[PDB]
DNA sequence: AGCAGAT
DNA sequence: ATCTGCTTTGGGTGGGTGGGTGGGTTGAGGCAATT
C-alpha cells in the first residue's frame, strides 16, 4: 500500500535528478552495474532538495524506508541495465553535525546519527542470510524467505500433524552476505574529564566490509539501534557509511585511491627545483633549528626501498634514528608531530609499556578457552613508523624484545601452542636522555650511554643533541616562541599535513630507487675511510668506542640515499644524493661517535 | 607531428558537431531581408536567406541559423523526430525489437545538445520531458552497443542506424580490436 | 530425472577418457591380490572442460547437483568391473562407494582463507594455507544393520549429517533400531554396520602473504575416510572441497542474539602437499657425477647462501648439519645421537641472524623461534582440549613439530633460566616428558639445533677468559657439537671486499620488473655455484640413502686427533671432553655422506678434524 | 614497425634454444666469454637473434624449444577463465610475442585460443573504460583489473577510456 | 651481452614517451643520453674490429667455413640490432621536436648540436611552407574548428599596447575583452590572453 | 525420553 | 486415563541484571612485595 508508493517515490529521485544536464544517479548507476559494484551513494542534502517529504520519512523512520530505497534501486537497475542482480546497498552521506561517541543515549535510538572515532579492532567476516531455501520435517513442503538486514526474523513456527518449528533449511539453494564487526573508541580529545575512552560495537555489510584497519581516524554514518543479548539492551550502530582520511585500500593493494587529477598535483610536486628544501621547512614549522634532525625525519618518513635476493635473504629498507640529548630539546614535540604526519604510527612511552605490549600478546578467549594472537605496537604500525618515547626507562627485557623486529622485521611466537612468525615492517624512532640527564662532557661517552652495542648498532642514524648556552641562538629562540605564544604561509614554502601525508604515500607506493654504479664506488670508499677513522680513535682511547661502526651503517648510508632519491620520484640515485647522505651520516652518527 | 596524436584516425567532438553545423535547419525568420546589401557565401546558397519574409519558414545551414538566433532575429524550427511522441515511439520500437537500432537520425544526440543549449523557448514541449527521454533513448542503445560488441570477428562487421557520435566513441575500441584479431588470422595462415 | 541425465554425462566422459578406467582396474586387481588402497579417483578438470563445458561449469559452480551423479557413475563403472567371486557377508553389507577428487586448474577459485567470502558458498574451491590444528579421528556411524532371530532376516538403516553429504536431507539421531516393524527383538550386528574415520582440521594462512598489520585468518576443514591423517599441524597444504554453511544460524529462536551469521566450513576431497622433491633419473645422475669431484665439499659450502660474504667455515658445518650423522642405538640402552648442534657467538652485524634465515629456508623441515619470544611450554607441548570431541590432549611445540628436522633459535642468550631448562632436557635426551593434567608420555623431539648469541657485553672481548665472555652455563654448551666465536675486526682490504659485496648485492634487480618498481598459481594437481634447489635435491638423496660405516684408518685418524688435541699447551675456546670424541666421528659421517660413500675414509676424518681445530683454536 | 619501440622491446625477450653444430670463438653468448660451444648446449638467447639463427643455417644453427610462456598450463590457465588471468605477470608482450610465434611455426591452435583470450579479456576492458567516474559532492576493482592489462592491452584501453573521456565531458559542457 | 645498452636506451626511450604522453601541457626533453650513445658507438666499433680479425683470420688462419659463417652472422645481427635501437630513439625525439616546432608558430641545453640544427632548418622549412600559395590559411592555426565568433577573454599577464594585426590591444593584467575569436587567437595561445 | 501439569 | 509441554547431559549452537562455597584448570602477562 504505502510501501509501494514509497519504493515509487526514490525510483523517481534516481531517474528526474539533474542539477545541471547531467542525471547524477542514472549514471553513477549504470557505471557502477558495469564495473559489478552493485550499490549507489547517495548524498542527503540532493534528497532534501529534490522532495523534503522523502527525507522526513528517511529521517523518522530510517530501518523501515532504507529497505524501500534499496529495492527502488535494484528496480532501477534492471531496467537499467536488462533489456527485456542481488539487492543493491544504498550508502549514505551527510553534513550533520557530528554527536560526540559519549553524548549518543536513549534520545538517539533508532535514528541516523554521524559520529567519529578510531577503529581499535575488526573481526573475521561472518555470513549472514538472504534469501533461505526451507522445507518442512514430515510433509516435505518447499517455500522460500527473503531477509533485509534491517532489524527492529525467525523460521516459520507453523508448517503451511507438523509439530513446532517444522522448517529445515536447504543450504545448498540459499544465498547469504558478508558481515563484519567494528569496535569504535571515542576521540582522544573528545574524552570528558578523568574518563577511560569508551567503545561501541558496529556492524557493516557487503560493500562496506573490509574498509578499515584497527589505529585509523574514520567517520560513521548510521543508526543507532538495540539488540538484545532483563529490560536492558545493548546499543550498537548499523554503518551507513564510511569515510577515512588514509586510502587503507591502496595501503594494502597496489596504489589506487589516486585520481589522475590527484596524481598530476603529485608529479608537478616533485617536479619542484626544491622540494627538499619545503619538505624540511613543512616538519614542525613551530619548532626552531634543528634542520638535520628534520632532514633525518624526512628520511625516515621516506623510507628505502627493500630487495629479496633470488637466494631468499631479505635486506631491511626502513630507517631508524635515534635522538639522545638534554632536556628541552624538542625530541618529544618532534616524536608527536612524526606520530601525526605519517600515514600509520603510534606513539609509545617506553615507561608505560611492556614486551608484550609491543610485537604481539597471547590471550586466552573466555568462551571457546582457545589461546588467540593479538598484535601490540608494532604490529599495530606494521607498515609505518613506532614512536618509542622515554626510551632510557623502558626495561631490559622489554628493550631486548624488539632487536628482532628491528632489524629482521618479524615477530616470531612460540606460547601455548601457536608457533608463528608475523610481519612487522616498521622504522622506530626513538627518544632518549644520557645517564646523568645531561651529556656531561668531563666524563667519557662509555659512561653517559647505558645502551649497549647491539641495540645501538641497529639505529641507521644517531644524534647526540647538546644544548649549548648561546646568547644569539637563545635570543633567536626566545622570539621564535613569544611569536608562538602571542600568535600560516602556504605559498610553495611549507605543504599542510594532509597534502604531505597523501605524498608520502604515493612516493611509498610509486618508486623505489636504485643506486649507480658511481655512487656505489663512493659509498665504498667513505665506509673505508670511517672504519679506519674509528680505529685510529680506539687506538688513541684504551675504552672501546660506544658508537659501533658496522656493516649495518653501510646499508643505513644506502637507505638514506635511497630515500633522499625516492624524495623526488627519481628511479636511478646518483652522486647529488649520496653526497647528503654522507652529510647527515656524519652529522649525526661520526659526531656521535668522535666526542 | 603536424597532427597531435588525439586526432589521428578520429574525429574529435568539436569535429563531428563542425560537421553536424552543416546540416540545413528551418527557421522563422524576424526580418524580412527580400527587396519588393546582400548575403554573398561560398560554402553553401545564399538565395534563401537574400529572399527572407517575416514569419515565412525557410531553410538555411545551421550555424547561420544559430548565429541569427542569438540576436533574436529569428526562431528555430525544431525538427519533427525531438517531439515527446515521436520519441515515445523510437523508444517503444527499440524496446520491441532487441537485436536492432531504431531510425532515428544520424545527428540526433549532437543535434539535441546543440538546440537544447541554444534554443530553449522554441520547442513546443517541456524541455525536461525532452532530456528525459533523450537519455532513455540513449541507455538502450547502450544496452544493445554493449549486446553486439560480443561479436567482433576478423571479418566485416555491421551496425546499421548507429548514429555519428555514438560511431565516433566507439571507433577506437572496435577498430583496434578488430585489427588484432585479423593480425592474428593472417598470423595463422 | 535430472540425476540421471546427468549420471549418463559422466558415464559417457568416463568412457571417452580410458585413464580413469585403467586407474579403476589397477586399484580393484591390487585390492584383490592382497596396505589396501581407497576407492578414491583424480579426474582432470581440465578434460571434463574439454569433453562437456555445461558438465565442467556445473561441477565448479553447483557441486551439490554435479558431484554425487559423477560419484555415482564411478560407482557403477567400478561394479560393472568387479569379478570377485565370493563376497564376504562384510563387504556385502559394506557401504563403500567410489569418491571422485578434483585436479586441474581452477581459474578463480583458487583462494586462501582470507579470500574466502560468502559470495563463495557452495562452490569447488582451492584452498592453501598452513594447518595449524588437528582433532582427533572418532570413528562415524553411517549404516547400521541388525538381525531378528526369529524372522531370520537382517535390516538395515541408513544414518546422513550434515557433513557426511552434499544435498540436506532430514537429520538421524544415532539410536540404533530395537524392535522390528511387527515387534521382533533385533540385536545389532556391528561387524557388518558401517563407520566411516572423521578429522576436523583447521588451515591458517601463510603470514607472509597477509596484508599490512592484520593477523592471518584460517578457515576449518573436514576430511572423512581416507583423507583423515594425510596432514600434521606445521604443514603446507592446498585442499579442495566444497564451500558450505551448517545449522540454523540463530534463525531458531532459542538463540536471542540477532546478530550472528551462520557456520561455514569445506568439506575436503583433495589434499596436496607442499616438503619432498621427487627425484628423477637426470637428477639422480647428475648428483653422482657431480659428487664424483674432488672438491664437491667446498662447492656445496659456497654455494650456501651466496650473498653472505666470508664465514666459510661457519657454511661448511651448516653443510654438514644439514646432512647430519649417523644414529645408532645399543642393546643396552644406549642411544647416540647422530645430529649436529651449532652455535655461533660474535659482535654485532657479524651474519649470524642471515645464517640462521638461509639455514631456515633451505631445510627441508625447519621452525623459527626466538629467545623472548618463545616458552617452555611453547617449545616443548602445551595441554588443551579438542573442540570435536572435548577430550583432554598434547600440542606438538616448536621442538617436537621439529622433529627430524631443525630448529633455529635466534637470541640464545636472551632466555630464560626456566625456558633453557626444557631445551636442557631435550638436547640431552632428545625427547620430552610430560606430567600435567593427568598425562604421562614421551613425545619425540630428534632435531638438530642452530643457535645465534651474543656475549655478555654485547662485543667479544679477547683479554677476558670465555667464561667471562658467554653467560649460558656450562652444561648446556658441552651439548654444542660446534661453538664458533666470530670477531668483528676491522681491517682495510677486508673492509673493501666487504663493502664492495655489500653494494653489488644492493644493485640487484629481479627479472620481470623495471627500474624504480616497487617488488611485490596456474594449476593444483601439478668453481661455479650449484643452484638452491640442487642443492636440496642433493641433500635429500645424500641423507635418504647413505649410511657410511668407519674403518680403522680412519679409527687411527681420529684417535690421534683427540689424543693430541686434548693434552696441548695452546688454550682452547671450548675444553676439551670425550664428547669431543663423539662430534669428530659425527662430522666424518657427515662429510662421508656429503661425497656418497658407504664407508669413512681418512679424507673424512682429516677434514673433521680441520673443522674442529678452527673450532677450537681459531 | 622498425621504429615502434613497443616491438623493438618485445623483439629483446629471451626464448630457449639448442645449438646443434660445434662452433668455437662463440663463447659470450654463453655466460663464460672466449670458450667453445659444444653442441646440444642449452641456452636462453634473444628473440631478434634466436629466430633468424633458426631459420638460417638442412640443419639450422638451433632449435627453438618450447617457451614457458606458452605451456600446458597457461594454454588451460587461458580457456579456463580469461578475463581473471594475470597476463602482465606471464610475460608484458604476451600478445606480440604469440602472434610472432603463431608466424613463425604457424600453428593454428594457438591462434584460436589467443583469439578466444583477447575477445573476452576485450570484453571487460571496454566495460572497465566506458565507466567514469562522478563527483557528487562538488575504484578497487577497476585498479585490480588494470594491473592485470597487458602494454597492447593498455594502449588500447588508454585509447578508449580517452575518447569516452572527451564525449563525455564534451555533452555535459554546461 | 651485446643489445643490453640498446635494450636500456629503448627503455629510457619508453619513459620520454610515456612522460609526453601524460604531460598535458608543459614538456621538455630530458637531457640527451650521450653516454649511453657513446659506449653503444663504442660497442659497434668493438664488433667492428671483431669482423676484420674474423676476415683476417679466414684469410690466413685454420678456421672453417661454418664457423666463420656462423661467428660472422652473430656479429652482423649484433650491429643491426644497436642500430635499430639507436635509430628508434633518435626517431621518437625528432618526432617530440616536430610536435613543438608546430605547435608554435615557427631548454635547449637538453637537445644535442645535431638535433638543435635539424630544429632550427625544420622551422625554417615551416615557415617556408607557410610563405607559399597556402598563405590565406594559417598553416600553424589552430585545429579546433571555430564554433563562437566574439568570446569574453581575460589579460593573464600583463605586457604593453601589443599592435597586433588585427589592431591595437591595451593589454592591461586583470581586464576583460569582447572580441571576435579570430582576432585573438595568438594572443590565446602565447598566453597573454585567457577564454573565461 | 522422563516426568510435571490441565481437561 | 490421555494430551501438552520443558529440559538435560555439561558446555560456549543459553549466557554474564545469577555467580565462583554449582563444576568445567593450564597458559600467559601484569603488579606488588620480596629480593
Ligand atoms: N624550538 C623549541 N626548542 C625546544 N623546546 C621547545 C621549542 N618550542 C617549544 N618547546 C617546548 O618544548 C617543550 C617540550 O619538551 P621537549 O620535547 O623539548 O623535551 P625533551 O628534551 O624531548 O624531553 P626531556 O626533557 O624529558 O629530556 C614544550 O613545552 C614546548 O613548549
Ligand atoms: N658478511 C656479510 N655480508 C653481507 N651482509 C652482511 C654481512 N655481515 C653483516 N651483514 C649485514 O648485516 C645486516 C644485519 O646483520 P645481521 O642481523 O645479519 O647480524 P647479527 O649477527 O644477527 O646481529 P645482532 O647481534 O644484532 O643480532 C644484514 O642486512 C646483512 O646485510
Ligand atoms: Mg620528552
Ligand atoms: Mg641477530
Ligand atoms: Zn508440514
Amino acid at each position: 500500500d504505502d510501501n509501494t508508493e514509497i519504493i515509487k517515490s526514490f525510483k523517481n529521485f534516481i531517474l528526474e535528478f539533474r542539477l545541471d544536464s547531467q542525471f547524477i544517479y542514472r549514471d553513477q548507476l549504470r557505471n557502477n552495474i558495469l564495473v559489478k559494484n552493485y550499490s549507489l551513494t547517495v548524498n542527503m542534502e540532493h534528497l532534501i532538495g529534490y522532495n523534503e517529504d522523502i527525507y522526513k520519512k528517511l529521517s523518522d523512520e530510517p530501518s523501515d524506508i532504507i529497505p524501500l530505497f534499496e529495492t527502488a534501486i535494484t528496480q532501477v537497475a534492471k531496467r537499467i541495465s536488462i533489456l527485456s542482480l542481488p539487492t543493491f546497498q544504498l550508502i549514505l552521506n551527510s553534513n550533520a553535525n557530528q554527536i560526540p561517541l559519549r553524548d549518543l543515549d536513549s534520545e538517539h535510538v533508532s535514528k541516523i546519527v554521524r559520529l567519529s572515532g578510531i577503529i581499535i579492532s575488526t573481526s573475521v567476516l561472518s555470513s549472514r542470510a538472504t534469501y533461505l531455501s526451507i522445507m518442512c520435517r514430515n510433509c516435505r513442503h518447499t517455500t522460500s524467505i527473503t531477509i533485509n538486514n534491517f532489524n527492529s526474523v525467525s523460521l516459520p513456527r507453523s508448517c503451511l500433524n507438523c509439530g513446532p518449528d517444522p522448517y529445515i533449511i536447504i543450504h545448498e539453494s540459499s544465498k547469504f552476505i558478508d558481515q563484519q564487526f567494528l569496535k569504535l573508541q571515542e576521540i582522544p580529545e573528545l574524552v570528558p574529564v578523568g574518563e577511560m575512552p569508551r567503545n561501541l560495537t558496529m556492524t557493516c555489510d557487503r560493500y562496506l566490509t573490509n574498509k578499515v584497519i584497527p589505529g585509523t581516524r574514520v567517520t560513521i554514518v548510521g543508526i543507532y539501534s538495540i539488540y538484545n543479548s532483563v529490560a536492558i539492551r545493548t546499543p550498537y550502530i548499523k554503518i551507513l557509511g564510511i569515510q577515512s582520511d588514509v586510502e587503507t585500500s591502496s595501503i594494502w593493494n597496489s596504489v589506487t585511491m589516486f585520481t589522475e587529477e590527484e596524481e598530476e598535483e603529485f608529479l608537478q610536486l616533485s617536479r619542484n627545483p626544491k622540494l627538499y628544501e619545503i619538505l624540511t621547512n613543512s616538519i614542525a614549522p613551530s619548532i626552531f633549528g634543528n634542520e638535520d634532525i628534520k632532514k633525518a625525519i624526512v628520511c625516515l618518513l621516506m623510507g628505502g626501498s627493500k630487495k629479496i635476493l633470488p637466494d631468499g635473504m631479505r635486506l631491511r629498507g626502513d630507517i631508524n634514528v635515534l635522538l639522545l640529548g638534554d632536556p628541552g630539546t624538542a625530541k618529544s614535540q618532534l616524536l608527536k608531530f612524526v606520530e601525526k604526519v605519517s600515514p600509520i604510527a603510534v606513539y609509545t612511552s617506553g615507561k608505560g609499556s611492556s614486551a608484550a605490549g609491543l610485537t604481539a600478546s597471547v590471550q586466552r578467549d573466555p568462551m571457546t578457552r582457545e589461546f588467540y594472537l593479538e598484535g601490540g605496537a608494532m604490529v599495530l604500525a606494521d607498515g609505518g613508523v613506532v614512536c618509542i618515547d622515554e626510551f632510557d626507562k623502558m626495561r631490559d627485557e622489554d628493550r631486548v624484545a624488539i632487536h628482532e623486529a628491528m632489524e629482521q622485521q618479524t615477530i616470531s611466537i612460540a606460547k601455548a601452542g601457536i608457533t608463528t612468525v608475523l610481519n612487522s615492517r616498521t622504522s622506530v624512532l626513538a627518544a632518549a636522555n644520557p645517564i646523568y640527564g645531561r651529556y656531561d662532557d668531563l666524563k667519557s661517552p662509555g659512561d653517559n650511554i647505558d645502551f649497549q652495542t647491539t641495540i645501538l648498532s641497529r639505529f641507521d642514524m644517531i644524534f647526540i643533541v647538546k644544548d649549548d648556552h648561546n646568547e644569539e641562538r637563545d635570543i633567536s629562540i626566545a622570539n621564535h616562541v613569544i611569536n608562538i605564544h602571542t600568535g600560516q604561509e602556504e605559498n610553495g614554502s611549507e605543504i599542510s599535513i594532509e597534502k604531505m601525508k597523501r605524498y608520502i604515500t604515493y612516493c611509498r607506493l610509486k618508486c623505489a630507487p636504485r643506486l649507480s654504479p658511481q655512487a656505489a664506488e663512493k659509498l665504498s670508499s667513505n665506509f673505508v675511510t670511517i672504519r679506519k677513522q674509528l680505529l685510529i680513535n680506539e687506538l688513541e682511547s684504551t675504552e672501546r668506542s660506544s658508537i659501533p661502526i658496522t656493516i649495518r651503517q653501510l646499508e643505513a648510508i644506502i637507505r638514506i640515499t635511497e630515500s633522499l632519491a625516492k624524495l623526488e620520484l627519481s628511479p636511478i640515485a646518483q652522486e647529488r644524493h649520496v653526497d647528503e647522505a654522507i652529510r647527515l651520516f656524519q652529522a649525526s652518527t661520526m659526531d656521535a661517535a668522535s666526542q | 607531428m603536424s597532427l597531435p596524436a588525439h586526432l589521428q584516425q578520429t574525429f574529435s567532438p568539436e569535429e563531428i558537431q563542425f560537421i553536424v553545423e552543416n546540416e540545413p535547419i528551418k527557421i522563422f525568420p524576424r526580418i524580412t531581408t527580400r527587396q519588393k546589401t546582400r548575403w554573398q557565401l561560398i560554402t553553401t546558397d545564399d538565395k534563401a536567406l537574400n529572399n527572407m519574409v517575416a514569419m515565412r519558414s525557410t531553410e538555411v545551414v545551421l550555424w547561420i541559423a544559430l548565429l541569427l538566433k542569438q540576436q533574436s532575429k529569428c526562431s528555430i524550427v525544431a525538427p519533427q523526430w525531438l517531439t515527446t511522441k515521436e520519441l515515445d515511439r523510437k523508444i517503444q520500437y527499440e524496446k520491441t525489437h532487441p537485436d536492432r537500432f531504431s531510425e532515428l537520425p544520424w545527428n540526433w544526440l549532437v543535434l539535441a545538445r546543440i538546440l537544447f543549449n541554444k534554443a530553449k523557448d522554441d520547442f513546443h514541449d517541456p524541455i525536461h520531458e525532452l532530456r528525459g527521454k533523450i537519455q532513455d533513448l540513449r541507455e538502450i542503445r547502450q544496452i544493445k552497443v554493449l549486446k553486439g560488441l560480443k561479436y567482433l570477428n576478423e571479418s566485416h562487421l555491421q551496425l546499421d542506424n548507429l548514429s555519428l557520435l555514438e560511431i565516433n566513441e566507439l571507433r577506437p575500441f572496435i577498430t583496434e580490436i578488430m585489427d588484432k584479431l585479423r593480425e592474428i588470422h593472417t598470423a595463422s595462415l | 530425472a535430472v540425476f540421471g541425465d546427468r549420471v549418463r554425462r559422466f558415464q559417457e566422459f568416463l568412457d571417452t577418457f580410458t585413464s580413469y578406467r585403467d586407474s579403476v582396474r589397477s586399484i580393484q586387481v591390487y585390492n584383490s591380490n592382497n596396505n589396501i588402497l581407497p576407492h578414491r579417483i583424480i579426474i582432470s578438470l581440465d578434460d571434463l572442460r574439454e569433453f562437456d563445458r555445461s558438465f565442467w561449469s556445473g561441477i565448479l559452480v553447483e557441486p551439490a547437483y554435479f558431484i554425487p551423479p559423477a560419484e555415482k557413475a564411478l560407482t557403477d563403472l567400478a561394479d560393472s568391473m568387479d569379478d570377485v567371486p565370493h563376497p564376504n557377508a562384510s563387504a556385502v553389507s559394506s557401504r563403500h562407494p567410489w569418491k571422485l577428487s578434483f585436479k586441474g586448474s581452477f581459474g578463480a577459485h583458487a583462494l586462501s582463507p582470507r579470500t574466502l567470502t560468502a559470495q563463495h558458498l557452495n562452490k569447488l574451491v582451492s584452498v592453501e594455507g598452513i594447518v595449524t590444528k588437528t582433532s582427533l579421528v572418532r570413528p562415524k556411524l553411517i549404516r547400521s544393520v541388525h538381525y531378528a532371530a526369529k524372522t531370520g532376516r537382517f535390516h538395515y538403516r541408513d544414518y546422513t549429517d550434515a557433513t557426511t553429504t552434499l544435498t540436506t536431507r532430514i537429520p538421524t539421531p544415532a539410536i540404533y533400531p530395537t524392535e522390528d516393524t511387527e515387534g521382533n527383538k533385533l540385536t545389532t550386528e556391528y561387524g557388518y554396520s558401517t563407520f566411516i574415520d572423521h578429522q576436523r582440521i583447521t588451515v591458517q594462512e601463510m603470514p607472509e602473504m597477509a596484508p599490512a598489520g592484520q593477523l592471518p585468518r584460517s578457515i576449518d576443514v573436514i576430511l572423512d575416510d581416507d583423507l583423515v591423517d594425510k596432514t600434521k599441524p606445521g604443514d603446507r597444504v592446498n585442499v579442495v572441497g566444497v564451500f558450505k554453511s551448517l545449522g540454523a544460524g540463530g534463525m531458531n529462536q532459542s538463540n536471542s542474539n540477532t546478530l550472528i551469521g551462520f557456520k561455514t566450513l569445506i568439506l575436503g576431497n583433495t589434499v596436496y602437499p607442499l616438503a619432498r622433491q621427487m627425484l628423477t633419473d637426470f637428477d639422480i645422475r647428475n648428483i653422482n657425477k657431480l659428487s664424483k669431484k674432488k672438491d664437491i665439499f667446498d662447492i656445496l659450502s659456497q654455494s650456501l647462501a651466496p650473498s653472505i660474504y666470508g664465514h666459510d667455515h661457519i657454511k661448511k658445518a651448516i653443510l654438514l648439519m644439514l646432512m647430519g650423522g649417523v644414529e645408532k642405538n645399543l642393546e643396552n640402552g644406549s642411544h647416540l645421537r647422530g645430529d649436529i648442534n651449532i652455535l655461533m657467538v660474535g659482535d654485532p652485524s657479524t651474519a649470524k641472524s642471515q645464517l640462521l634465515r638461509f639455514v631456515l629456508n633451505t631445510a627441508s623441515l625447519a621452525i623459527a623461534t626466538t629467545g623472548r619470544g618463545s616458552s617452555g611450554v611453547g617449545l616443548t607441548a602445551a595441554v588443551t582440549t579438542d573442540r570435536e570431541t572435548g577430550e583432554r590432549r598434547l600440542e606438538a611445540g616448536a621442538m617436537v613439530l621439529a622433529d627430524r628436522g631443525v630448529v633455529c633459535i635466534d637470541e640464545f642468550d636472551k632466555m630464560t633460566d626456566v625456558d633453557r631448562v626444557a631445551i636442557h632436557e631435550v638436547m640431552e635426551q632428545q625427547t620430552v616428558t610430560i606430567a600435567k593434567a593427568g598425562i604421562h608420555t614421551t613425545l619425540n623431539a630428534r632435531c638438530s639445533v642452530i643457535a645465534a648469541a651474543n656475549p655478555v657485553f654485547g662485543q667479544y672481548d679477547v683479554n677476558r677468559d670465555p667464561h667471562q665472555n658467554i653467560a649460558l652455563p656450562d652444561s648446556l654448551l658441552s651439548r654444542f657439537d660446534l661453538l664458533f666465536v666470530v670477531t668483528d675486526d676491522i681491517n682495510e682490504i677486508r673492509d673493501r671486499s666487504i663493502s664492495e659485496h655489500v653494494l653489488r648485492t644492493h644493485r640487484y634487480l629481479p627479472p620481470g620488473y623495471l627500474e624504480g618498481e616497487p617488488v611485490r598459481s596456474l594449476a593444483v594437481g601439478e668453481p661455479k655455484l650449484v643452484t638452491i634447489p640442487f642443492l636440496r635435491k642433493y641433500v635429500q638423496y645424500a641423507k635418504e640413502r647413505v649410511i657410511p660405516q668407519l674403518t680403522q684408518e680412519a679409527i687411527n685418524v681420529i684417535v690421534k686427533n683427540y689424543t693430541d688435541l686434548r693434552n696441548d699447551d695452546n688454550t682452547k675456546k671450548s675444553p676439551i671432553t670425550a664428547r669431543t670424541l663423539e662430534t669428530l666421528i659425527r662430522l666424518a659421517t657427515a662429510h662421508a655422506k656429503v661425497r656418497l660413500s658407504k664407508t669413512v675414509n681418512k679424507v673424512d676424518a682429516k677434514v673433521a678434524a680441520n673443522l674442529l681445530r678452527f673450532a677450537l683454536l681459531g | 614497425g622498425y621504429y615502434d619501440i613497443d616491438d623493438v622491446l618485445a623483439d629483446g625477450t629471451e626464448f630457449p634454444c639448442k645449438f646443434q653444430y660445434d662452433i668455437p670463438g662463440l663463447g659470450y653468448l654463453e655466460n663464460n666469454p672466449g670458450r667453445p660451444i659444444t653442441k646440444n648446449t642449452k641456452l636462453s638467447l634473444p628473440l631478434w637473434l634466436a629466430r633468424i639463427l633458426a631459420i638460417v643455417g638442412p640443419v639450422p644453427f638451433v632449435e627453438l624449444l618450447p617457451p614457458d610462456m606458452f605451456s600446458t598450463k597457461v594454454m588451460n590457465a587461458i580457456k579456463t577463465d580469461p578475463v581473471a588471468l594475470d597476463l602482465h605477470s606471464i610475460n608484458s608482450h604476451f600478445f606480440s610475442l604469440a602472434i610472432k610465434w603463431i608466424m613463425l611455426f604457424s600453428e593454428k591452435e594457438l591462434a584460436n585460443v589467443v583469439s578466444e583470450l583477447l575477445l573476452q579479456r576485450a570484453q571487460e576492458l571496454n566495460h572497465h573504460a566506458s565507466s567514469l567516474s562522478i563527483d557528487l559532492n562538488a575504484n578497487i576493482a577497476t585498479s585490480t583489473f588494470l594491473l592485470k592489462l597487458e602494454e597492447m592491452e593498455k594502449e588500447i584501453y588508454k585509447k578508449s577510456h580517452e575518447s569516452y573521456k572527451d564525449t563525455k565531458r564534451w555533452m555535459f559542457k554546461k | 651481452m651485446y643489445g643490453d645498452l640498446g635494450n636500456k636506451l629503448v627503455l629510457e626511450a619508453k619513459r620520454t614517451k610515456q612522460l609526453y604522453a601524460r604531460s598535458n601541457q608543459d614538456v621538455n626533453l630530458p637531457m640527451y643520453h650521450e653516454d649511453i650513445i657513446r659506449n653503444i658507438l663504442k660497442e659497434v666499433s668493438n664488433l667492428r674490429k671483431n669482423t676484420e680479425y674474423l676476415k683476417e683470420q679466414q684469410q690466413l688462419g685454420m678456421l672453417d667455413d661454418k664457423v666463420a659463417k656462423c661467428q660472422y652472422f652473430v656479429t652482423l645481427l649484433c650491429m643491426e640490432r644497436n642500430k635499430r635501437c639507436l635509430l628508434a630513439y633518435q626517431r621518437l625525439r625528432t618526432d617530440i621536436l616536430d610536435s613543438m616546432a608546430w605547435n608554435n608558430n615557427g631548454d635547449t641545453n637538453n637537445l644535442s648540436h645535431q638535433e638543435q640544427e635539424y630544429l632550427k632548418e625544420y622551422c625554417d622549412l615551416i615557415t617556408d611552407l607557410k610563405s607559399g600559395d597556402l598563405v590565406d590559411i594559417d598553416l600553424s592555426g589552430s585545429l579546433v574548428p571555430p564554433s563562437d565568433v566574439f568570446i569574453d577573454v581575460r589579460v593573464l599577464k600583463d605586457a604593453g599596447e601589443i599592435q597586433t594585426e588585427y589592431g591595437v590591444f591595451n593589454l592591461i593584467k586583470d581586464s576583460q575583452f569582447f572580441v571576435r575569436q579570430s582576432d585573438v587567437e595568438r594572443l590565446i595561445q602565447q598566453g597573454y590572453l585567457q577564454k573565461i
